C-alpha cells in the first residue's frame, strides 16, 4: 500500500476468547476517526472476474512461439509513444471505473461490440442538441483518491543530490573539438538532398586523407575537374544561385561555437581569434612529435615492427595483439599510451632515458614513465609522462 | 544579436552578489520579468 | 576574467580556504598590480615582447628551469626592447620594421646603441622561436642536405657533427656572451660566432637554428662550468623544422 | 519611513532594466537607492554620505549591507566600523573598489545619448534588447580604455586602507577604538609605523 | 501633482528625473509614493 | 503608442505574471542554477580495453567498424566486413591503375 | 619467487598482463589517498594503541595505504578495546565522527532480545556513508547511496551494511603484509573460532570501566554469540577498507592470473608461427 | 522557471557539445513542463493548509494560507484604541509573519521538488557522462586550430579524474539487479521471514512493493532498471531531422550552439564574480594582453 | 549605559515603543491593498482577551494553530510514468512492440551463433565461410512450415 | 511536392498522442488548459489549438462523446471578442484585422490591471484558475452562454 489513504477494509476476527488466544500483547494508541478504505483495497468494488477468466483462456496460447505471417519478416515494429493502445499503466482503473467506461462506450457505439455489426447512424437525442453537456468525458475517479491517495516518496538524501550537481559540473566542461572544428571533421555533412550528391564538398580533404593513411592499392582518388564547378567555389555572379547557397550552408556547419583562449565566442563583436593565421603559423612552429615516440622510432630504425613485438613480449609475458594495437593507436594517433606500452617502453629503451635525463636540471622537467595515477592522458601528468 | 557574445551577461547579471542569487530574495531575476524567458513567443511581438 | 586578472596570477578552479590576512594581502597585490599596469601601458613603445607560442608555466622541459627562463625573458630582453623603443623613438628610424632598422644601423659607431639592441631583440627572438618544449626530430630532407657537407662516409653521422661543431663553436667563444648562428650563407650551411650586438641580416645571411652562450643562460642551472651540458640539452630540445623550412624557401 | 523603505525595495527589485545615473551627493536613502538597482552607473560626481551618527540617529537606508558584506570586510578590514562611525563619504572609486558598481561613465549628458541609443534601435525581443543594452555598457560604462587608476575619484587609497585596519579592524568596541586611536595620537613623526 | 517627479520617456527608454533643489533632493512620504509608484509604472511599462 | 489591435499578444505574460503567485514563485533556497567545472574528467580507453569493454551488458564487438569510435576503424571486424568496404573501394577505380 | 608474490609484484605483472583492473585499482589507490576521512579514522584508532609518535603513526599509516603493512591481529584486538575504553570515557570527540545506532525506546516487540535492543542503548555499529567512505565510482555511486540508505533505514542486514571479514596477521607470524602463496598467516575472526577477543578483554585494564557502561552490554551479551564479532569486522572494515580491498585484489589475481597466461601464450605462439612462416 | 530552465539548457548544450547529438524542442519543453507541474501539485497541496501569524504578543492574530491569502483575523479589543495607521500596520505584520512561515515551508517543499527534479535529470547527465568516450580539458589550457596545448599551472597539483571504471561492462543496471538480489537473500535468509513479520518488514513490503499493488491503484507495478541512454549510442533527433529536412536540422543545432555558447559564457562571469570577490581580479581590465593577443 | 543598548539590540515589540515590525516586501505589495483584503475575508474578528494570560498562566482564548506541514506523497514524476512500463522517467523513449523484438532477438541469436561458431565448436571465428555468411537461416523456413 | 512542411520541432506524428491523457482524463477539473499548454513551446493561439485537437483525438480513441464546449472554454475571450463585434458591426462571421478599431495607447497603459494581476490573491489554485473568471456581468454572462439554448 504505502500510503495513508491505503487502508485495507474490515475484516473478521473471533470471539473474545478467539482474540485472547490469538493475541499475546495489544498496545491502545490514541483514538482517531475511522477513515473509509478506497475503491481498489474495496474488495467487492475491485473484482475483476471476468477478466480474469479471460486473460486464464487466453493463457495457454501464449505457451507458443512467435511467428510472422509474411515469410522473412524480421525488423520489428514500433509503437508510437502515448498512443492509445499501447498504454498499459492503471492508475485509478478498477471494475466500477471498468464498467462506468464499458456502459459509456456502449451507449455511445452499440455496433462496436457486436460480431457483426449493422449499418451505424446518428439519430435523435433525448437531451436535446446539446446532450454532449451531459454524456461527455471520460468517467471521472474521486478527487479524495486522486488528491490523498498515493504512494510516499522515497526522501531524496543530500548525498545523491551532491553527486547529481558533481556530474552536472563535470559534463559543463568544454570540449575541445568545438571552438576551431577541424578541416578534416567538418567533412560529416551529407544530405539526403538529390543536389548534394552530385558535388563533393569535402573531396579535398578526403582525398588528401586516402593519399596520407590509406595505401595506394586501396584508397579513395576523387578529381575535381569533373565536378560541376570545377571542385571549386564558382564566382559571385555565375553561380544561378547554387554558389550562394551552397557558401551559405557550408559556412553555417562549419561556424564554431563555445568559448576560446580568451574565453569569448568565436564571432565576438570586439575582439578576435587566429588573426592573420597567427595559429596557423604557431601550429606550423609547433606541430606534433613526441619525444617519446621519436625516441621508439629512431630506436626501432627500420626493422620490422611485428619482431620487435615478439621479441620484446616473451612467451606468456605480454600480449602480442594488444601491444600491437597499444603501438599502433600511440604512433599513428596523436593519444596517450597505456601502463603496458608505458612499461614495455620502460624496459626496452631505459637507455634513451637515461641519456634524456642524464644532465637534467634539477627544477626542469623530466621524461619519466610512470603510472602510480590512475588515468592515461598526459593532461593531469603536466606533459612529462609521455 | 546571438552570435554577437556582447550582451549575453545581462541574462546573468543576477549573479553580481553571489549571497543574493542564492537568498533568492527578489523574484526579478529576469531581463524582462520575473525569469529570462517568461515569455519568448508573445511578448516580442507587441511593437509593430 | 581573463582581461581582469593580471599576467603574473594565475587562475584555480579549485576552491580552498584562505586566512583573512593572505585575503587581503592578495587584493593589494592586486591593486598593486593593476597600478603598474596602467603606469607600463602609458610607456609602452614601438617594438614589444613576442608571444611565445609554447607555454612557460613550467621550466622549458630538458633545458631550462621556470626561474631561470623567467629571468631570461622578462629582465635582459625587456631591458633591451626598452632601450630600442628609448633610442629609435627619436631618431628616424622610428615607424619601420625591425629588418630595416637593423640593417640601417649595422656598422655605424654612433648609432651602435640602437644597433645592439635591435641586435639582441632579433637574437632573442629567434631563440625564443627554435625552441621546442620537447624537442624535434632532425627531418630526413634537412638530415639529407647536412650529409652532404657535415656528414663524412656515415649514417646519422651529420647531425653528430653539427652538435660537435656547434659546442666546438660556442666553446671557441671564450667571452660567454653570444650567440652561435647555423645560417645558411647562400652557397653553404655554416656555423658562426656572433658577438654581443651582431646580427645575421645584418650580415646578410639566412639563419636556421640559434644558440645563445650568454653567461647569464646557464649561470643559474649549469652554472659556469656547464657549458657542454648546456649546449647538450639545448640540441636535445631543439627545434629542427623550422631550419628546415627556412632552408628550403631558401632554396626556392 | 515605510514609505522610504519601499521605495528603496521597489528600486531594488524592479524587473526591467533600470539604470540610476548617480551624478551628486547621495545620503542614506539616497545611497540605499542607488547602489541596490540592477543597473548602477557612477560618474565622476559619485558621493555616498551615510553620516548617521553626527545627526545624532542610526544609519539609516540599508548600506550597512554593503558595508558588511564579507567581500568588503576581506578587501578592507575595519572600513564598515570607519564609515558608520566617523561617517565618512565613499565616491564612484571606492564602490568600484569594493565592487559594488560596475559601471562608470565619463560622458557628458549621458541621458541625452541613452535616450536616441533606444531611439534608435528598434525591436523588442529579449536577445534584441540584451544586445543592445549590453553594447551601450561596453561601449559607454564598462572601463575597457581611457581610464587609469590615479584618474578615478578615490578616499581609500592603500596608505589609507592600511591606516584603517590598523585602527578599526578586529576591535569589537568603541572604548576599545578610543583607546587605540589615542595610543596612536601619541607616534613620533620620527616613527616608521607612523 | 507637486511637480516634484518629471519624466521624459523616447520611444524605448524612459527617464526620471527627481527635482526638489530647494531640500537638496530630499524626498517626504508623499514624494517617495509618488516617486515609487513613478518608478514602479516605468519599469512596468511595455515599451520599456 | 501601442496599436489597440496587438495588445492582446501581451496577454499571455500578463496571465503568467497574475499565475506566478504562491509555489510557482519559488526557487531553489541554495542552487542558482550555474555549476562552474571546477575538475576535469576523462573518460578516454585504450583500444584493447575498448575492444572488449561492452562484452556483457552489450553484444560482442560493440565497437566494430566505428571510425570516430575507435582509434582503429578495422579493429574487430570480420573478413566479410573487411572485404565489403575494400573490393568497394579497390573495384571504383578498376581499370585506372 | 612467482608462486610467492608480493602485491608490488602482484601489479607490476597485471600492468603488463590485463591493463584494465591494475588501472582501477590505482586509481582506488589514488583517491583513498586524497581522501581525509580514512587518515584521521586511521590515525584515531592507532594513537591509543600503538602508543606512538605521530610521525610514526602517518608513516604506518601510509604503508597499509600502499600495501606493505598489515597490523598483527594482537595489536589489532588491543586497538578495538582500546577504542572502544576511549570511546566510553569521553563521547563528545567520538560522537562528532563515530557513530552508534542509538536505539528507540519508543519501538517494542514481543522478544526478549528485541526489548533489550529497544532499550534504548548501542545495537550496531554505523558505517562510513558512502560520500567519504570507501571509493566507488560516480556512475554507480547515486544508486549505492540509494540502496545503502534505504538499507539502512529499514534495518535490512544485507549487502554494503554488512561488513566483510577482514583479515589480520596471525600472532605466530611475524610478516607486515600478505602474500598470494601464503594463507595462514592470515586469520578471520569467526563467531565459532574467536582469536581471544573476550578473553583480551576480560583481562584487559579497562574491563570495569567498559562494563560499567550502561550501553555496550547488548553488544556484550552476545546474545547471537556474534555481537561482538561483528562489531569488531565492522569497526575495522570502517577504519581500514585498503586491507579487505587488497585482499579482494589478491583473491582475483591467483584465480585469473593462469588463463591469462595460458590466452598470451597461444597468442604469442601463433604470431612468431604466423612471422617465421 | 529560471533555475530548471538554466539546468536544462545547459543539459542540452553539453550533450550537444560532448557527443554531436539534438535533443528534440518537445522533450525539452516536457521536462520544464513536468516542474511547473509538481509545483502546482505543491500548491494544491499547500492550499488546504493554513499558517497563523502573531502580532504584539497573542493581540493580533492572522490565519491564512502559505500562499497568502487572508482566510480570518482576531483582534483584541484594546488594539481597537489604538489609530487607524497603527492598526493597518499591526495588521500588516503579523500577515507578514504568516508570509514567513508560508515561505519556509514552500522553500522546504521546493527544495523537495528541486532534488525530485535532479533525481529525474540523473539519466541522462549518466548517460552522457559514463560513456568510454567523453573528456573535457581544463579551462586554462590554450585552444588552437589542431589541439590544446596544457600549461603548467602546478601540474601536480592538478590530476585528471576518470568517472568510468575499465572493467568490463559496469552499468547501473548492474548495480540495481545486484541490489535486487541482495534483498532477496535478505528475505530469504532464516532472520527474513522474522523480519518480514517485524513491523520494519511491513513498512518495506508496503513502501517498495510494488508487485504487490493490485490492479487499479495508483502508482508502479513493478521496480524498473535505471534508464540506460547512452548519447553517443543513442539516436535522438538528429537523424530524424536530417531524414527529413536540412533546415530544420542547421536550426536546431545552432539552437543547441547558442545555448551552451550561454551557458559557458553565465559559468565564465560566474567566476569572474567569484575571482573579483575573492580579490585576485581587479575591477576593470588591466590585462589586455590575454584579449588583444589573438 | 550599557543596558540602554541591550535594549536597542533587543527585539522589536509594540509594547516598548507601540511600532509595528517592518517588512519591506509585504509593505511594498499589500500595503495599499490590506483594507481591500480584510474586506474580502470579511472583517477583524474582535474576541475579549485575545492576547491575556490568566494568573495561573493558562491563556484564555486559546489561540490558533496552524496544521501546515510539507507534503510527503506527491511525486509528479510518480504519478506520470511511462505508457507502458511504469518508469517514473521523463523520457520518451519509443518502444518497440514485444513480440515483434522477441522475435527480433531469438533471429539475431540465430544468425550470430550460425556465423561466428558455423562448427559448434563454441569458438568465436573472424573469418566466417561464404556459405555460413550467406546461409539463409533454417529457423525460419521450420517456423513457416 | 509535399516534402517540407514548417515547425519541424512539434509533428503532427508526435500530436496524434495526447500529453498525459489518462492523468487529466481522470479529472478534468485539475487540469486547466494552462497545465497541458506548458508543454509546448509555441504561441498561445497554436498550443490551444494542439490542446483542443489532442481532447478531440483521446475522445475519439475512447468513443466517448468529445466535450464540444472545450473549445469555446479555450477561446472564451475570443468567443466574446467575436459575439460583441457582430454585435457593433451589423456583420456575421469571424472578425478579421481589416475590420478592427484603430486606437493608440501608451505604452504603460497597462499598469493599472497589471498592479491587479501581481497583487491579487486566492484560497485555492482552481479559484484562480477557474474558467468562467473572464465572465462579470449579466451582459457577459449571455454573450457566453447565448450559443446553446439549454443554459
Amino acid at each position: 500500500g504505502g500510503s495513508v489513504l491505503d487502508r485495507s477494509v474490515a475484516v473478521p476476527i473471533g470471539d473474545s476468547t478467539q482474540v485472547r488466544e490469538l493475541f499475546v500483547e495489544t498496545k491502545v494508541l490514541g483514538v482517531e476517526p475511522l477513515q473509509s478504505p478506497p475503491s481498489w483495497r474495496t474488495p467487492f468494488r475491485n473484482d475483476f472476474a471476468e477478466e480474469r477468466l479471460k486473460e486464464l483462456q487466453r493463457a495457454p496460447f501464449k505457451r507458443e512461439k512467435y511467428v510472422s505471417l509474411i515469410q522473412g519478416k524480421y525488423t520489428p515494429k514500433v509503437k508510437k509513444f502515448g498512443y492509445t493502445q499501447h498504454t498499459t499503466v492503471d492508475d485509478f482503473e478498477t471494475k466500477e471505473y471498468k464498467d462506468r467506461l464499458l456502459s459509456k462506450q456502449f451507449f455511445q457505439n452499440p455496433q462496436a461490440f457486436e460480431v457483426v455489426p449493422d449499418r451505424n447512424e446518428r439519430s435523435v437525442q433525448f437531451g436535446g442538441k446539446w446532450e454532449y453537456q451531459r454524456t461527455h468525458g471520460l468517467p471521472t475517479v474521486d478527487r479524495n483518491e486522486l488528491e490523498n491517495g498515493w504512494s510516499e516518496v522515497e526522501p531524496i538524501s543530500d548525498g545523491e543530490m551532491k553527486v547529481i550537481e558533481q556530474a552536472l559540473r563535470d559534463i559543463s566542461g568544454p570540449r575541445p573539438g568545438n571552438f576551431v572544428k577541424p578541416p578534416s571533421k567538418t567533412k560529416s555533412l551529407q544530405l539526403s538532398e538529390s543536389w548534394w550528391e552530385p558535388l563533393g564538398y569535402g573531396w579535398e580533404q578526403h582525398n588528401e586523407e586516402q593519399k596520407a593513411l590509406c595505401d595506394v592499392t586501396e584508397q579513395r582518388l576523387i578529381d575535381g575537374s569533373n565536378l560541376p564547378f570545377g571542385g571549386k567555389l564558382p564566382p559571385f555572379g555565375t553561380s544561378y544561385g547554387m554558389g550562394e547557397r551552397m557558401r551559405a550552408i557550408i559556412e553555417d556547419y562549419s561556424k564554431g561555437f563555445g568559448l576560446g583562449p580568451h574565453g569569448h565566442s568565436p564571432t565576438h563583436d570586439t575582439i578576435h581569434y587566429n588573426t592573420l593565421n597567427a595559429e596557423g603559423e604557431r601550429v606550423r612552429d609547433l606541430g606534433y612529435t613526441d619525444a617519446l615516440g621519436r625516441l621508439f622510432s629512431e630506436k626501432l630504425g627500420d626493422r620490422d615492427v611485428h619482431q620487435w613485438a615478439v621479441e620484446s613480449c616473451a612467451d606468456g609475458e605480454a600480449d602480442v595483439r594488444q601491444l600491437l594495437l597499444s603501438l599502433h593507436e600511440w604512433r599513428e594517433r596523436g593519444r596517450p599510451p597505456s601502463l603496458l606500452l608505458a612499461n614495455v617502453l620502460s624496459k626496452y629503451l631505459e637507455e634513451e632515458i637515461a641519456a634524456f635525463n642524464k644532465g637534467i636540471p634539477e627544477n626542469a622537467p623530466k621524461l619519466q614513465l610512470e603510472t602510480s595515477d590512475g588515468t592515461l592522458a598526459h593532461s593531469g601528468s603536466g606533459g612529462s609522462r609521455s | 544579436f546571438v552570435d554577437l557574445e556582447t550582451g549575453t551577461s545581462l541574462y546573468f547579471r543576477d549573479t553580481r552578489d553571489s549571497a543574493e542569487a542564492i537568498a533568492h530574495a527578489a523574484d526579478s531575476k529576469g531581463i524582462k520579468g520575473m525569469d529570462n524567458a517568461i515569455d519568448l513567443y508573445n511578448e516580442y511581438r507587441i511593437v509593430p | 576574467y581573463h582581461a581582469y586578472v593580471p599576467k603574473g596570477a594565475s587562475v584555480q578552479m579549485g576552491e580552498t580556504f584562505m586566512p583573512s590576512n593572505i585575503a587581503t594581502a592578495v587584493f593589494r597585490e592586486t591593486e598593486a598590480a593593476a597600478a603598474r599596469a596602467d603606469k607600463t601601458k602609458e610607456e609602452t613603445g614601438f617594438f614589444s615582447q613576442p608571444r611565445l607560442n609554447y607555454p612557460v608555466s613550467s621550466g622549458i622541459p630538458a633545458l631550462f628551469s621556470k626561474d631561470q627562463f623567467d629571468m631570461q625573458y622578462s629582465l635582459f630582453h625587456r631591458d633591451v626592447v626598452e632601450t630600442l623603443n628609448r633610442h629609435t623613438l627619436g631618431t628616424p628610424l622610428e615607424g619601420h620594421n625591425l629588418e630595416t632598422v637593423i640593417r640601417k644601423t649595422s656598422f655605424d659607431a654612433t648609432q651602435a646603441v640602437a644597433h645592439t639592441a635591435a641586435s639582441e631583440h632579433f637574437n632573442y627572438c629567434f631563440f625564443y622561436k627554435s625552441l621546442r618544449p620537447w624537442g624535434t626530430a632532425p627531418p630526413p630532407r634537412l638530415r639529407e642536405a647536412l650529409q652532404l657537407q657535415y656528414g663524412t662516409n656515415g649514417s646519422a653521422d651529420a647531425m653528430d657533427e653539427v652538435r660537435r661543431i656547434v659546442w666546438v663553436t660556442a666553446a671557441s667563444h671564450q667571452e660567454r656572451c653570444g650567440w652561435v648562428y647555423l645560417v645558411w650563407s647562400g652557397v653553404h650551411f655554416d656555423v658562426v660566432e656572433f658577438p654581443h650586438g651582431s646580427c645575421p641580416i645584418a650580415s646578410d645571411l639566412i639563419p636556421l637554428l640559434a644558440l645563445n652562450v650568454h653567461e647569464s643562460a646557464y649561470i643559474l642551472d649549469y652554472g659556469t662550468s656547464g657549458l657542454k651540458q648546456y649546449v647538450e640539452n639545448y640540441f636535445k630540445a631543439c627545434n629542427w623544422p623550422l631550419a628546415e623550412r627556412y632552408y628550403l624557401m631558401a632554396i626556392g | 519611513l515605510r514609505q522610504h523603505a519601499s521605495l528603496i525595495w521597489r528600486v531594488y527589485t524592479a524587473p526591467r532594466p533600470l539604470m540610476t545615473l548617480t551624478n551628486g551627493k547621495c545620503r542614506g536613502t539616497g545611497c540605499g537607492l542607488s547602489l541596490f538597482a540592477k543597473y548602477c552607473a557612477l560618474k565622476d560626481s559619485s558621493e555616498f554620505i551615510f553620516d548617521g551618527p553626527n545627526v545624532g540617529i542610526t544609519p539609516y537606508g540599508g548600506m550597512t549591507r554593503l558595508l558588511a558584506r564579507p567581500e568588503t570586510s576581506l578587501k578592507y578590514p575595519g572600513l564598515a566600523e570607519f564609515v558608520v562611525l566617523t561617517g565618512a563619504s565613499l565616491f564612484a572609486g571606492d564602490a568600484l573598489r569594493l565592487g559594488w558598481t560596475d559601471l562608470f561613465t565619463t560622458i557628458p549628458d549621458m541621458t541625452y545619448h541613452i535616450k536616441e541609443w533606444f531611439d534608435t534601435t528598434e525591436h523588442m525581443h529579449n536577445d534584441a534588447v540584451a544586445w543592445q543594452l549590453g553594447h551601450l555598457l561596453e561601449t559607454c560604462f564598462k572601463m575597457k580604455e581611457s581610464h587609469s587608476s590615479a584618474m578615478e575619484r578615490a578616499a581609500i587609497t592603500p596608505t589609507r586602507a592600511r591606516w584603517v585596519e590598523d585602527a578599526f579592524a578586529d576591535q569589537p568596541s568603541v572604548n576599545d577604538i578610543m583607546r587605540t586611536l589615542t595610543e596612536i595620537e601619541q607616534l613620533p613623526f620620527q616613527s616608521t609605523h607612523n | 501633482a507637486n511637480r516634484t517627479i518629471t519624466g521624459n520617456d523616447g520611444r524605448f527608454s524612459k527617464t526620471i528625473m527627481i527635482n526638489e533643489p530647494q531640500c537638496n533632493q530630499a524626498l517626504s512620504a508623499k514624494t517617495a509614493s509618488e516617486l515609487s509608484k513613478e518608478i514602479d509604472k516605468a519599469t512596468n511599462a511595455v515599451y520599456s | 503608442k501601442v496599436p489597440h489591435s496587438l495588445i492582446y499578444n501581451i496577454y499571455p505574460y500578463l496571465e503568467e505574471i497574475r499565475r506566478r503567485k504562491g509555489m510557482m514563485a519559488m526557487h531553489p533556497p541554495g542552487k542558482d542554477g550555474l555549476l562552474m567545472p571546477d575538475r576535469v574528467v576523462d573518460n578516454r580507453l585504450p583500444d584493447h580495453l575498448k575492444r572488449g569493454y561492452y562484452d556483457d551488458v552489450y553484444w560482442k564487438d560493440f565497437f566494430a567498424g566505428s571510425d570516430e569510435h575507435l582509434n582503429e576503424p578495422r579493429m574487430g571486424l570480420r573478413g566479410d566486413e573487411m572485404r565489403r568496404r575494400l573490393e568497394e573501394a579497390q573495384t571504383s577505380p578498376a581499370p585506372t591503375t | 619467487q612467482n608462486e610467492d608474490k608480493m602485491v608490488v609484484h602482484v601489479l607490476e605483472e597485471l600492468s603488463l598482463r590485463n591493463d584494465g583492473l591494475v588501472m582501477d585499482i590505482q586509481y582506488a589507490i589514488r583517491e583513498n589517498k586524497k581522501n581525509r576521512r580514512l587518515r584521521w579514522e586511521f590515525v584515531t584508532t592507532l594513537l591509543p594503541v600503538f602508543g606512538g609518535n605521530e610521525a610514526k603513526v602517518e608513516q604506518l599509516y601510509s604503508d597499509y595505504c600502499d600495501g606493505k603493512y598489515v597490523p598483527n591481529i594482537t595489536v589489532a584486538v588491543e586497538a578495538f578495546i582500546a577504542f572502544l575504553h576511549n570511546a566510553t570515557q569521553h563521547p563528545e570527540t567520538y560522537s562528532a565522527s563515530d557513530y552508534f545506532d542509538i536505539d528507540d525506546g519508543k519501538s517494542s516487540t514481543a522478544s526478549g532480545t528485541g526489548d533489550q535492543p529497544s532499550a534504548g542503548q548501542y545495537t550496531t555499529l554505523k558505517l562510513l556513508d558512502p560520500l567519504e567512505g570507501p571509493f566507488v565510482f560516480d556512475n554507480v555511486k547515486v544508486e549505492y547511496i540509494q540502496t545503502v540508505e534505504r538499507f539502512r533505514r529499514h534495518g535490512i542486514r544485507a549487502g554494503p551494511v554488512m561488513a566483510p571479514a577482514t583479515g589480520f596477521i596471525a600472532a605466530n607470524c611475524k610478516s607486515l603484509n600478505y602474500f598470494t602463496r601464503r594463507q595462514e598467516e592470515v586469520v578471520y575472526v569467526t563467531n565459532d573460532s574467536d582469536q581471544g577477543l573476550r578473553r583480551s578483554l576480560e583481562n584487559s585494564a579497562y574491563h570495569k570501566t567498559i562494563a560499567a557502561n550502561p550501553a555496550l552490554q547488548y553488544l556484550l551479551k552476545a546474545r547471537r554469540g556474534a555481537a561482538l564479532v561483528e562489531t569488531f569486522n565492522r569497526f575495522f572494515y570502517r577504519t581500514m577498507p585498503m586491507l579487505n580491498f587488497y585482499q579482494n585484489v589478491l583473491k582475483h589475481y591467483s584465480e585469473t592470473i593462469q588463463p591469462l597466461r595460458q590466452a598470451a601464450k597461444s597468442s604469442t605462439r601463433g604470431l612468431a608461427r604466423a612471422l617465421e612462416s | 522557471m529560471e533555475v530548471y530552465r538554466r539546468i536544462t539548457e545547459r543539459v542540452r548544450g553539453a550533450l550537444w557539445a560532448h557527443h554531436g547529438r539534438l535533443m528534440s524542442e518537445r522533450q525539452f519543453h516536457r521536462i520544464l513542463a513536468f516542474v511547473y507541474n509538481n509545483k502546482y501539485e505543491y500548491q494544491i497541496r499547500f492550499d488546504r493548509m493554513e499558517v497563523v501569524g502573531r502580532e504584539w504578543g497573542g493581540r493580533v492574530e492572522v490565519v491564512t494560507t502559505p500562499a497568502g491569502f487572508l482566510k480570518r483575523v482576531r483582534v483584541n479589543p484594546c488594539v481597537e484604541d489604538l489609530t487607524l495607521y497603527q492598526q493597518q500596520q499591526l495588521i500588516l505584520s503579523a500577515y507578514a509573519n504568516a508570509c514567513a512561515d508560508g515561505r519556509k515551508l514552500m522553500e522546504q517543499a521546493e527544495m523537495n521538488i528541486y532534488k525530485q527534479f535532479l533525481k529525474d535529470l540523473k539519466p541522462i547527465v549518466m548517460g552522457i557522462r559514463d560513456n568510454p568516450e567523453f573528456y573535457t580539458v581544463s579551462e586554462n589550457s590554450i585552444e588552437t586550430i589542431g589541439g590544446v596545448l596544457q600549461t603548467g599551472d602546478s601540474n601536480n597539483l592538478c590530476h585528471t579524474h576518470r568517472t568510468i571504471p575499465a572493467a568490463k561492462a559496469r552499468q547501473p543496471a548492474d548495480e540495481v539487479r545486484a541490489r535486487q538480489e541482495w534483498e532477496q537473500k535478505w528475505i530469504n535468509s532464516p532472520r527474513g521471514q522474522s523480519w518480514a513479520l517485524t513491523l520494519r518488514g511491513k513498512t518495506y513490503f508496503a513502501l517498495h512493493g510494488p508487485q504487490y499493488r493490485p490492479r487499479g491503484a495508483p502508482g508502479a507495478k513493478k521496480e524498473t532498471l535505471p534508464l540506460d541512454i547512452p548519447a553517443p549510442y543513442t539516436a535522438m533527433d538528429e537523424k530524424r531531422l536530417l531524414k527529413k529536412n536540412w533546415m530544420a536540422y542547421l536550426d536546431n543545432k545552432h539552437v543547441a550552439e547558442v545555448m551552451w555558447t550561454r551557458v559557458k559564457i553565465a559559468d565564465r562571469e560566474k567566476r569572474q564574480r567569484l575571482l573579483q570577490e575573492t580579490g585576485r581580479a581587479w575591477h576593470r581590465p588591466i590585462n589586455e594582453e590575454a584579449i588583444n593577443r589573438w | 549605559d550599557d543596558s540602554d543598548i541591550l535594549r536597542l539590540r533587543a527585539p522589536l515589540t509594540y509594547d516598548m515603543d507601540s511600532t509595528a515590525a517592518l517588512h519591506v516586501p509585504t509593505h511594498c505589495g499589500k500595503a495599499s491593498r490590506l483594507a481591500g483584503m480584510l474586506q474580502d475575508a470579511g472583517g477583524v474578528q474582535v474576541l475579549d482577551g485575545l492576547g491575556e494570560v490568566d494568573d495561573k498562566g493558562e491563556p484564555k482564548v486559546p489561540p490558533l494553530q496552524s496544521n501546515a506541514s510539507v507534503p510527503t506523497n506527491v511525486s509528479f514524476y510518480e504519478m506520470a510514468r511511462h505508457p507502458w512500463e511504469d518508469r517514473a522517467s521523463s523520457w520518451r523513449r519509443d518502444g518497440f512492440t514485444e513480440g515483434s523484438l522477441e522475435y527480433f532477438e531469438s533471429q539475431y541469436r540465430s544468425a550470430e551463433r550460425a556465423v561466428y561458431d558455423e562448427e559448434g565448436r563454441g569458438v568465436r571465428n573472424y573469418w566466417p565461410s561464404r556459405d555460413a555468411v550467406e546461409g539463409i537461416a533454417q529457423e525460419e523456413e521450420n517456423d513457416a512450415q | 511536392r509535399l516534402r517540407y512542411e514548417i515547425n519541424e520541432d512539434y509533428k503532427v506524428r508526435d500530436e496524434l498522442g495526447p500529453e498525459l491523457f489518462a492523468l487529466w482524463s481522470k479529472a478534468p477539473e485539475r487540469w486547466p488548459p494552462e497545465r497541458l499548454s506548458k508543454m509546448y513551446g509555441l504561441d498561445f493561439t497554436l498550443v490551444r489549438k494542439i490542446l483542443v485537437w489532442h481532447h478531440f483525438k483521446a475522445c475519439y480513441d475512447a468513443c466517448v462523446e468529445p466535450d464540444w464546449s472545450l473549445p469555446k472554454r479555450l477561446f472564451a475571450l475570443e468567443w466574446i471578442r467575436d459575439v460583441r463585434a457582430r454585435k457593433h458591426g451589423l456583420f456575421y462571421g469571424k472578425m478579421r484585422f481589416a475590420e478592427q478599431k484603430i486606437t493608440f495607447y501608451s505604452d504603460r497603459f497597462l499598469f493599472r490591471d497589471l498592479v491587479n494581476r501581481r497583487e491579487a490573491s486566492y484560497a485555492n489554485v482552481w479559484e484562480m484558475d477557474d474558467p468562467y473568471r473572464f465572465l462579470q456581468t449579466e451582459q457577459d454572462y449571455e454573450d457566453y452562454w447565448g450559443d446553446n439554448y439549454d443554459v
